[PDB]
């Protein structure tokens, strides 16, 4: 057994994390109070739930896991909330005052001042594994602290643990539910610095979930208790084999090797189904080729793109639920001959697929029903590269006229970092368009 | 249309199928960023505090 | 980002500071004796940016309250709420500055400013995390205009990494008190766009004109003004004082508001204003008729807006008609900054109002309001008219010249960003 | 009141669906790059579609399909038609073809030579054709009986072209012994109806069809630019050598005692159909966050036995200038105004068959 440690920063990446957290321990049958009856070994182990948690002499199951953000109120809402007895308080780290969605007062003028306690308590956890394999991040693009300050962290991380690998769990910033016009600015800032200490990351944009509340879910003003409790699904999904018996994606180097054979093209699309309102009163449950044929419809994907305009270079199948590898087959091959699913040359057209036989586990009184079987794609397709394009027109239309560039200049932040990450962007763009788009004929319209 | 490495255990089992065959910064320098930062912002700060001695 | 420090200075910024505290406490719960007898708590999630508090569960404003001469402070002590003010946070003057900014600034002013310091520097000393300052005060008379942007130079000074806000009324020939109040206004502009992050600008006339024109007050008095423009700053620091997630502290909001540091002069709007559904709301919000600066939304463009929404109503139909505004009048949005409309709602009303609207804009259009005291300014200057009133306090003509043409700048930058 | 903005300038037909909008006094012209629009009137190349359908409380729509190009371009066209199984390497109505990547850069030369050679042995008529999507106007082209100079000829070139036989058995009108293409106008909504402008118009050589030099390409190329540039005739027979489905129905039915409809139109129809639905799940809008719509238009020849070929499909046609003012009103009507309702008899034909096996 080889254990993870999460990281979660600024309000999303904290919010994001305790609903994981809550979600992780029922599916594990871990109690609010850490205590784990099903766990016959007291005070110690090496299962797969070892991964995430350790172990007290009196048997409680701690999250392996450290809270930050530079302010204090909402990660003093985990301090008092119902999974309060779970943590210690050297794993809940809180400023004073926040980066005021600033990428350089969170990078540079409050992180020079909160980075090394960070570290400490970090290595306080690092030392308790026998075999630390890496860090799940989880951040949003668009605050001060989750883009400022995790970049200066992965940075740090990158330093004091060279050979361990790092994932991030990211949130696409999307005006429905954002709290600040310089999000673009953040997003590209802290994407540029930190694509060379991630291996892996994985993004959610907010207006994909946002929508998929309102459309699935009937909910009319989805909030971000609405937006997190189906995160955390998608998260639970993704990291499930890390925490469970099984022989796909048992460790964080085997989610590089199978989903990222390029490393800065290293952000699969996650797509989920089936997403099925509680309040439903009549529903009919979805079969194994209902479900697999929904991981290809743009409406349930994290991300709004269109993957039959890309290429794929990875496709990994994650089913949780009453499902068996011939069903999987037999709708794979349905689905070959009516949706354009196109690999890159030098790679194999095919799907990697892990099957949990345990249902997704929902929350009591959440908007979720229960559902017999559930499935998330894990694809890298060149698709997700419209997502930079949005960003990079965004930020391209403020910088041009230098808005609020000013207020990062202030923290000290040199104005030529704008332009060098945007350029990154640039070759981040063409590096995906390379990889995925063959030429068209040229013509000598109006014709 | 091929199925491999079928591993099966308690909890669940993994296969791949396939359709077809193909054809840093040190923590030196990272301090002498953020550094190099808060000497802007103290230079910033000096010649605004000499804008209101003035 | 916690506490925030309100000073009020001179006869206006006084009447309207007053106005504004008795206004908040009763939506805080809060009585005239500090104490609180509300029955929700939102009301006191966030008090402690405004209250501190003292022993029996007593609530104080953090609040300064300075005068050149005892008149307003005295009648404010005798008011309604009067009393819930810290006796040693009134801080005054007997000479008094005679409309006249010199006197404010460099010779009265100069005089009592130090002991205003301490009172600032005590309050800051309690705050766990200051998040800033904010004034109340006009730009006409002699005390707020002369000695607040002195103040507030100071306090740079002193606190030179915190937020200064201000709440400055500007003024206008139709409600006016003296002819000097151009030149008391330029001078002071000029300090507003060095030393202020945000500040909203309140012209007279447009107070006036609602009065009249809209609610039908026949002779509108100063008291009529005040009671809009306390409205207006309840409603604009609801996102400061109640549970939320945009514009929740001073600097998120400048960070929202300010794309360049010179313009951060904001136009605001309440709705209703009558002699109600979401859609009446909105319309009335983005209502010129609503908006109190006297400059036409239509004569320039929307560098930022923020929007806040008070009282039990459907978010889905907020959002939705908020859309509807930006979607059909995209032309009065500059483009190259996308997605510049922030919308927050608060579940808690404004006394007398089921639902309510607030509006903040920074539009190129306030340049009107600035262009109309630059020719007043210049009506007199191109004379020398009145100018004896400061050159005998020691000033010189060519201060004048230079608070003329910073002025002049402020528009021109405007302008450009108009033709954007 | 809606909203639209308009990226391609020098669009005959869109800038008349502009004015068209703007008539109705209900549709506004935003500046081209304000991103809040109903309707995007795109750019003819790398229109931003990854920029579409992101914005709250707009719905959005834009007059290109995504991914139309593969029926649009010379060589994608030939290979969808050979790789995908309902058009086929034997389908029937579209001429024999392969694609010639010049030896400086799969190509078929091989397959190509190997046909060619097969038919030279076999006395079979084997004059080809090489063409590009480059092939400005009247350019880019060369018809010949000998493999070598098509070859030596595409060599010469910098891009893909496709050689494919050329048809030696036009049907010619009479008088003047000339040859022709028909032109359909077909649009395809936001629901993937497919609909069939009810005219087209014959596009004329006005010189006698010779098979005996195909080097003077006047009497061969019925390109109007050719036409109205080299032919000393040009006009002599119909203006601007455009001939309508009045006048072509009733020349069918005085000299072949048949009918438009029943001789090419039947088929016309078919080959629409069967290449629209063929690339459908390709490019359909059905389920995602902006809708397309699209004009296309479609070039057939017609042989002696008044069998129909597809010669090739345009992704940006203009249009005739007599039918400009009835199909672009036709394109508000069933393209726009169908997703965004302003406060007969169609002029277009449905083109829907659903047969049962
Ligand atoms: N999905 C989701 N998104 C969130 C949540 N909280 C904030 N966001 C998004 O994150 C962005 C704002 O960043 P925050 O995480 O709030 O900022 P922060 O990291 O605390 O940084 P500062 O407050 O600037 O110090 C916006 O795009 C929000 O919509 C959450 O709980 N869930
Ligand atoms: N296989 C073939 N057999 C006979 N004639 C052919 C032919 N291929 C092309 N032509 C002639 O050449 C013309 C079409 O050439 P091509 O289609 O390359 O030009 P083009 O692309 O400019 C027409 P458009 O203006 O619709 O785009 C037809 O009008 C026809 O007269
Ligand atoms: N809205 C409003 N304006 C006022 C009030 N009192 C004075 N004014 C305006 O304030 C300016 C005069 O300044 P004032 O505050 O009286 O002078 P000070 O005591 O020296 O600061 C003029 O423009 C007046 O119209 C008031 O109570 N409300
Ligand atoms: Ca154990
Ligand atoms: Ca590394
Ligand atoms: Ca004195
Ligand atoms: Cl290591
Ligand atoms: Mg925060
Ligand atoms: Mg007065
Ligand atoms: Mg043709
Ligand atoms: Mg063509």
């Amino acid at each position: 057994m080889r254990e993870c440690i999460s990281i979660h920063v600024g309000q999303a990446g904290v919010q994001i994390g305790n609903a994981c957290w809550e979600l992780y321990c029922l599916e594990h049958g871990i109690q609010p109070d850490g205590q784990m009856p099903s766990d016959k070994t007291i005070g110690g182990g090496d299962d797969s739930f070892n991964t995430f948690f350790s172990e007290t002499g009196a048997g409680k199951h701690v999250p392996r896991a450290v809270f930050v953000d530079l302010e204090p109120t909402v990660i003093d809402e985990v301090r008092t909330g119902t999974y309060r007895q779970l943590f210690h308080p050297e794993q809940l780290i809180t400023g004073k005052e926040d980066a005021a969605n600033n990428y350089a007062r969170g990078h540079y003028t409050i992180g020079k001042e909160i980075i090394d306690l960070v570290l400490d308590r970090i290595r306080k956890l690092a030392d308790q594994c026998t075999g630390l394999q890496g860090f799940l991040v989880f951040h949003s693009f668009g605050g001060g602290t989750g883009s400022g300050f995790t970049s200066l962290l992965m940075e740090r991380l990158s330093v004091d643990y060279g050979k361990k690998s790092k994932l991030e769990f990211s949130i696409y910033p999307a005006p429905q539910v954002s709290t600040a016009v310089v999000e673009p600015y953040n997003s590209i800032l802290t994407t540029h610095t930190t694509l060379e200490h991630s291996d892996c990351a994985f993004m959610v944009d907010n207006e994909a979930i946002y929508d998929i509340c309102r459309r699935n879910l009937d909910i009319e003003r989805p909030t971000y208790t609405n937006l997190n409790r189906l995160i955390s699904q998608i998260v639970s999904s993704i990291t499930a084999s890390l925490r469970f018996d099984g022989a796909l994606n048992v460790d964080l180097t085997e989610f590089q090797t199978n989903l990222v054979p390029y490393p800065r093209i290293h952000f699969p699309l996650a797509t989920y189904a089936p997403v099925i309102s509680a309040e439903k009163a009549y529903h009919e449950q979805l079969s194994v080729a209902e479900i697999t044929n929904a991981c290809f419809e743009p409406a349930n994907q994290m991300v709004k793109c269109d993957p039959r305009h890309g290429k794929y270079m990875a496709c990994c199948l994650l089913y949780r639920g009453d499902v068996v590898p011939k069903d999987v087959n037999a709708a794979i091959a349905t689905i070959k001959t009516k949706r354009s699913i196109q690999f890159v040359d030098w790679c194999p057209t095919g799907f990697k697929v892990g099957i949990n036989y345990q249902p997704p586990t929902v929350v009591p009184g959440g908007d979720l029903a229960k559902v017999q079987r559930a499935v998330c794609m894990l694809s890298n397709t060149t698709a997700i590269a419209e997502a930079w394009a949005r960003l990079d027109h965004k930020f391209d239309l403020m910088y041009a006229k230098r808005a609020f560039v000013h207020w990062y200049v202030g923290e000290g932040m040199e104005e030529g970092e704008f332009s060098e990450a945007r350029e990154d962007m640039a070759a981040l763009e063409k590096d995906y368009e390379e990889v995925g788009v063959d030429s068209v004929e040229g013509e000598g319209g109006e014709e | 249309m091929e199925v491999i490495e079928l591993n099966k255990c308690t909890s669940g089992q993994s296969f791949e199928v396939i359709l077809k065959p193909p054809s840093d910064p040190s923590l030196e320098e990272i301090q002498k960023k953020l550094e190099a930062a808060e000497e802007r912002r103290k230079y910033q700060e000096a010649e605004l505090l000499k804008h209101l001695a003035e | 980002m916690r506490e925030i420090v309100h000073i009020q200075a001179g006869q206006c910024g006084n009447q309207i500071g007053a106005k504004f505290w008795e206004v908040i406490s009763d939506e805080h719960g809060i009585d005239p004796t500090g104490s609180y007898h509300g029955d929700s708590d939102l009301q006191l999630e966030r008090i402690n940016v405004y209250y501190n508090e003292a022993t029996g569960n007593k609530y104080v404003p953090r609040a300064i309250l300075v005068d050149l001469e005892p008149g307003t402070m005295d009648s404010v002590r005798s008011g309604p709420f009067g009393q819930i003010f810290r006796p040693d946070n009134f801080v005054f003057g007997q000479s008094g500055a005679g409309n006249n900014w010199a006197k404010g600034h460099y010779t009265e002013g100069a005089e009592l400013v130090d002991s205003v310091l301490d009172v600032v520097r005590k309050e800051s000393e309690s705050c766990d995390c200051l998040q800033g300052f904010q004034l109340t005060h006009s730009l006409g008379g002699g005390t707020g205009s002369g000695m607040g942007t002195l103040l507030i130079s100071k306090i740079r000074e002193e606190y030179p990494d915190r937020i200064m806000n201000t709440f400055s009324v500007m003024p206008s020939p139709k409600v006016s008190d003296t002819v000097v109040e151009p030149y008391n206004a330029t001078l002071s502009v000029h300090q507003l766009v060095e030393n202020t992050d945000e500040t909203y600008c309140i012209d007279n006339e447009a107070l006036y004109d609602i009065c009249f024109r809209t609610l039908k007050l026949t002779t509108p008095t100063y008291g009529d003004l005040n009671h809009l423009v306390s409205a207006t700053m309840s409603g604009v620091t609801t996102c400061l004082r109640f549970p939320g997630q945009l514009n929740a502290d001073l600097r998120k909001l400048a960070v929202n508001m300010v794309p360049f540091p010179r313009l951060h002069f904001f136009m605001p709007g309440f709705a209703p204003l009558t002699s109600l559904t979401v859609p009446e709301l909105t319309q009335q919000m983005f209502d010129s008729k609503n908006m109190m600066a006297a400059c036409d939304p239509r004569h320039g463009r929307y560098l930022t807006v923020a929007a806040i929404f008070r009282g039990r109503m459907s978010m889905k139909e907020v959002d939705e008609q908020m859309l509807n505004v930006q979607n059909k009048n995209s032309s009065y949005f500059v483009e190259w900054i996308p997605n510049n409309v922030k919308t927050a709602v608060c579940d808690i009303p404004p006394r007398g109002l089921k639902m309510s609207a607030t509006f903040i804009g920074n539009s190129t259009a306030i340049q009107e309001l600035f262009k109309r005291i630059s020719e007043q300014f210049t009506a007199m200057f191109r004379r020398k008219a009145f100018l004896h009133w400061y050159t005998g306090e020691g000033m010189d003509e060519m201060e004048f010249t230079e608070a003329e043409s910073n002025m002049n700048d402020l528009v021109s930058e405007y302008q450009q960003y108009q033709d954007a | 009141m809606y909203t639209f903005v308009v990226r391609d300038e020098n669009s005959s037909v869109y800038a008349e669906v502009s004015r068209l909008l703007l008539a109705t006094g209900q549709w506004k012209r935003l500046r081209k790059d304000n991103p809040r629009f109903n309707l995007m009137l795109g750019e003819r190349n790398r229109l931003p579609f990854g920029r579409l359908g992101h914005e709250p409380g707009l719905v959005q729509l834009v007059n290109y399909y995504r991914g139309a190009d593969k029926l649009c371009r010379k060589a994608s066209l030939v290979k969808l038609i050979k790789t995908s199984p309902e058009l086929s390497e034997s389908c029937t109505w579209f001429p024999e073809s392969y694609v010639i990547y010049p030896t400086n850069l799969t190509d078929e030369r091989e397959v190509f030579l190997a046909a060619y050679n097969r038919r030279r042995e076999g006395r079979e008529g084997n004059v080809w054709i090489a063409k590009s999507s480059a092939g400005a106007k009247g350019e880019g082209i060369l018809i010949s009986s000998e493999a070598s100079e098509l070859l030596d000829f595409i060599d010469e070139q910098g891009q893909v072209h496709v050689i494919q036989k050329y048809l030696e058995k036009p049907l010619l009108l009479e008088p003047g012994h000339r040859k022709f293409d028909i032109r359909s106008w077909v649009l395809v909504d936001h629901l993937y109806n497919i609909y069939l402008y009810r005219e087209g118009v014959l596009r004329t050589s006005s010189e006698p069809y010779n098979s005996a030099n195909f080097q003077d390409k006047t009497c061969h190329l019925t390109n109007h630019c050719i036409q109205k540039e080299y032919s000393k005739n040009y006009g002599r027979y119909e203006e601007g050598n455009e001939m309508f489905f009045e006048e072509f129905n009733q020349y069918l039915m005085d000299a072949l005692n048949t009918t438009l409809e029943n001789s090419i139109l039947l088929q016309i129809k078919h080959i629409i159909r069967s290449c629209l639905m063929c690339i459908e799940p390709a490019i359909s809008t059905k389920h995602l966050h902006y809708q397309s719509f699209q004009l296309f238009g479609f070039d057939f020849m017609v042989d002696e036995e008044l069998k129909v070929w597809l010669i090739e499909v345009n992704g940006a046609p203009a249009c005739a200038q007599k039918l400009y003012a009835e199909l672009c009103q036709g394109i508000v009507d069933v393209a726009i105004s169908s997703v965004f309702p302003l406060a007969p008899t169609s002029i277009f034909i449905k083109l829907h068959h659903h047969h049962h096996h």
